[PDB]
């Protein structure tokens, strides 16, 4: 069963700009002290980038369904763990084949499956105070799911679940593409010490999975997790947390490495 | 040490594999010179480089 949450305040949508940001290894070829050019998908240099926003302070739950035109780059700067995972599709009603990948309190799923996604997927923490602890409550995204083919299940694992307080320190970046029936996942990160931005600098993507699933992809939505301690759509918190969504296109960068094979500075040529 | 015709993960060659300093990343295989000539390689079986 699903719930459409209330108590949800409505704001423009906000952009920023990302600053170098969304480079990742092209090819799978170590090269050492090179200037190579390559010519691939990436995020262009001083792009602007979709902003997200999870805040306590209205509750600033944003979970909309973004496009997926060929590839997107997902930051986040996190504190407490908000957002879980992602679903990817085209009608997300179990009609057509959706993926999701999702990183509950236990273990890391990834199934591409038709799901019945509802309209308001997400997770649900329950905090107690007899004893103060967090821990995963509800599952909140789909209804049934009936043919399907790929599975991944990860060794368990005790996940914190905690709301801190203070600034952002985690930050997450991760680069989807869909390109021969391949879904490419680019992942890493970062400890940072911002307040309210998604930093500048430079890092390099390095690829974390390619799943063979050939489905076609054309939208998305994040899920992250919401507080508990009102009613079924009224009694949750949010949290704080960030995020922002970035969409890639074809571009010449010309990449630099070390000494070593990791790529410490790039240049887009257009 | 000596002239072998050799093929690592579909990567296809002729030259002698010697011991290397080289000091390669987690997910890189083999290192390409520059002009993009196959440098040095990693075994897969004991991810030897
Ligand atoms: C009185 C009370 O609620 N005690 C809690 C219980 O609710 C919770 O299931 C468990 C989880 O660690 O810790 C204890
Ligand atoms: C397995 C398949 O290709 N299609 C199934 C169909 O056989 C089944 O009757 C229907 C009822 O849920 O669901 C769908
Ligand atoms: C994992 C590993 O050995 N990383 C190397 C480090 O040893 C070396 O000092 C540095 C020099 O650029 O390159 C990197
Ligand atoms: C870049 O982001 C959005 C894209 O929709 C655009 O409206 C905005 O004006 C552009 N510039 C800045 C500074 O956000």
């Amino acid at each position: 069963q699903c719930v459409n949450l209330t108590t949800r305040t409505q704001l423009p949508p906000a952009y920023t700009n990302s600053f170098t940001r969304g480079v990742y290894y092209p090819d799978k070829v170590f090269r050492s002290s090179v200037l190579h050019s390559t010519q691939d998908l990436f995020l262009p240099f001083f792009s602007n980038v979709t902003w997200f926003h999870a805040i306590h302070v209205t509750k600033r739950f944003d979970n909309p369904v973004l496009p997926f035109n060929d590839g997107v780059y997902f930051a986040s700067t996190e504190k407490s763990n908000i957002i879980r995972g992602w679903i990817f599709g085209t009608t997300l009603d179990s009609k057509t084949q959706s993926l999701l990948i999702v990183n509950n309190a236990t273990n890391v799923v990834i199934k591409v499956c038709e799901f019945q996604f509802c309209n308001d997927p997400f997770l649900g923490v329950y905090y107690h105070k007899n004893n103060k602890s967090w821990m995963e409550s509800e599952f909140r995204v789909y209804s049934s799911a009936n043919n399907c083919t790929f599975e991944y299940v990860s060794q368990p694992f005790l996940m914190d679940l905690e709301g801190k307080q203070g600034n952002f320190k985690n930050l997450r970046e991760f680069v989807f593409k869909n390109i021969d029936g391949y879904f490419k996942i680019y992942s890493k990160h970062t400890p940072i010490n911002l307040v309210r931005d998604l930093p500048q600098g430079f890092s390099a993507l390095e690829p974390l999975v390619d799943l063979p699933i050939g489905i076609n992809i054309t939208r998305f939505q994040t899920l992250l997790a919401l507080h508990r301690s009102g009613d079924s759509s009224s009694g949750w918190t949010a949290g704080a947390a960030a995020y922002y969504v970035g969409y890639l296109q074809p571009r010449t960068f010309l990449l630099k490495y070390n000494e070593n094979g990791t790529i410490t500075d790039a240049v887009d040529c257009a | 040490n000596k002239c072998v015709n050799f093929n690592f993960n579909g990567l296809t060659g002729t030259g002698v594999l010697t011991e290397s300093n080289k000091k390669f990343l987690p997910f890189q295989q083999f290192g390409r010179d520059i002009a993009d000539t196959t440098d040095a390689v990693r075994d897969p079986q004991t991810l030897e480089i």
